[PDB]
């Protein structure tokens, strides 16, 4: 499964401490450097939050991983499967904003 | 009953140092620990799925051995002859409580599919709701018992309130008048003594009422027929009867419902820790892992010791 | 690990066509006992 998101680099400690046993070991999630406020998706005001995307095992893993991402808030958009894709997709949502 | 005190230790690392220090030889047996339990594996490595299942109703789990602990308790001390029942009366997995966590051999077929552990889990489900039946039927049958006892025995015991009618002295009514001269012949004593008589006769009606109720003493009401105090006799020996029942037999129900229960729940947190272990190490089932119930410095000495895998 | 349960869904699903293999055979076998059935009544006819 794919467990595409973001996890807050302030709140890393909190996701990393909530459903450790879901990752079981064989789940990495790559949080973003995030030493810049990412804006949020409905605030302007941004906050210092990364993006970090895991793998998913599980229906009701991956259902809870997904729920602890929307609860976070961190600044989160689709994880295309070619990076090439989510790289020109970055660009347009940065040229439109 | 007692509450979970397994810890969740995977089979690469296991409750002691070593993973087959666990077995024996522990650095948690060193403080004198009964820690010793082992895990039989399912047919086939139990998929993402299973452990998702197990994750999801974990809460599911803690719901069931909280019935269960909560029906045992309440069916031990309400029939006060339940409680009687022992870790080796008990016997769960056919062995005493602190064997029975050594004892896989409930982990077979028989209660648990013994397919991969996506249907060890529907499988325990299906358990628990079977015992939820056993929970029911003591409910019932503390129900029944209770409309029973309550019903009959629960009179007074003649010549008073109630149920007079069985100090009766079988022209003359149930009276008993607790704190007379005329035509009619007045000159007799009634037997309703547990109570007094007084002299009255049926000849007159006012003679019967001036020695019942028409001034001082009070006349106590009865059951209709000394046939009803004899009906309400009966009636106690039956409600004593399913009294009886229900703390004896019903007693040894409930106290082998309670046997089941631990077992459904040793198999339940059995599955829980195959589940945590597949998290904590290979997905296929393996485990060496222990349950006791030693002290709090226990409880420390096994932290000590299992440090090196820690949730 | 990741890899096992990936191999096991691929099992799963070579042991779907393997099932759908057998049942296929048995449901041959029945149309085939179903023309003989066929084969049987038209030769007794003719």
């Amino acid at each position: 499964g794919f467990i595409a998101g973001l996890v807050p680099r302030e709140k890393s400690m909190s996701f990393e401490r909530m459903l450790f046993r879901a990752t079981r070991g064989n789940v990495f999630l790559r949080q973003a450097v995030v030493d810049e406020p990412v804006v949020d998706p409905v605030s302007g005001e941004k906050m210092e939050k990364n993006v970090f995307v895991v793998f998913y095992s599980g229906e009701r893993a991956k259902n809870k991983i997904l729920k602890i991402c929307d609860a976070f808030g961190a600044n989160r958009y689709p994880f295309n499967e070619e990076f090439d894709k989510q790289a020109q997709a970055i660009s347009e949502v940065s040229g439109r904003l | 009953a007692s509450r979970y005190w397994v810890v969740s230790l995977p089979v690469q690392n296991s409750a002691a140092s070593v993973w087959n220090r666990l077995q024996e030889q522990i650095s948690k047996h060193s403080f004198d620990t009964p820690l010793y339990r082992f895990n039989i594996p399912n047919l086939r490595v139990g998929t993402l799925d299973s452990l998702l299942a197990l994750s999801d109703d974990l809460v599911k789990s803690n719901s069931f051995v909280e019935s269960v602990s909560h029906k045992i308790r309440r069916q031990i001390e309400e029939l006060e002859r339940v409680s009687g029942i022992e870790s080796s009366s008990l016997s769960v997995d056919g062995v005493p409580v602190d064997t029975y966590l050594t004892r896989f051999v409930w982990d077979e077929a028989k209660y648990p599919t013994m397919s991969p552990l996506r249907e060890i889990v529907d499988g325990i489900h299906t358990l628990v709701a079977k015992i939820e039946d056993d929970l029911k039927v003591r409910v019932a049958e503390y129900n029944n018992v209770r409309s029973q006892l309550n019903a009959i025995n629960r009179k007074q015991s003649g010549s008073l309130a109630v149920r007079d009618l069985s100090n009766l002295v079988k022209l003359v009514t149930l009276l008993a008048v607790v704190p007379t001269s005329y035509v009619v012949p007045r000159s007799s004593k009634l037997l309703y003594e547990d109570l007094y008589t007084v002299t009255l006769f049926g000849r007159v009606a006012d003679n019967f009422r001036i020695a019942a109720r028409e001034k001082g003493f009070q006349i106590r009401d009865f059951e209709y027929s000394s046939e009803a105090q004899e009906s309400r006799n009966q009636e106690l020996e039956k409600l004593v009867h399913d009294q009886e029942s229900l703390r004896s037999s019903l007693l040894q129900w409930c106290y082998t419902s309670y046997g089941e229960v631990f077992s459904s729940w040793m198999h339940f947190c059995a599955v829980r820790v195959f589940a945590e272990s597949i998290l904590r190490y290979g997905l296929p089932p393996s485990f060496l892992a222990c349950v006791l119930a030693p002290s709090v410095k226990g409880e420390k000495k096994v932290r000590s010791i299992l440090e090196e895998l820690c949730g | 690990m990741v890899r096992f349960i990936r191999q096991e869904a691929e099992e799963k699903a070579n042991e779907i066509s393997v099932s759908a293999e057998e049942e296929f055979n048995i449901e041959k076998l029945q149309l085939v006992e179903a023309e003989k059935k066929k084969i049987r009544q038209e030769y007794e006819r003719k």
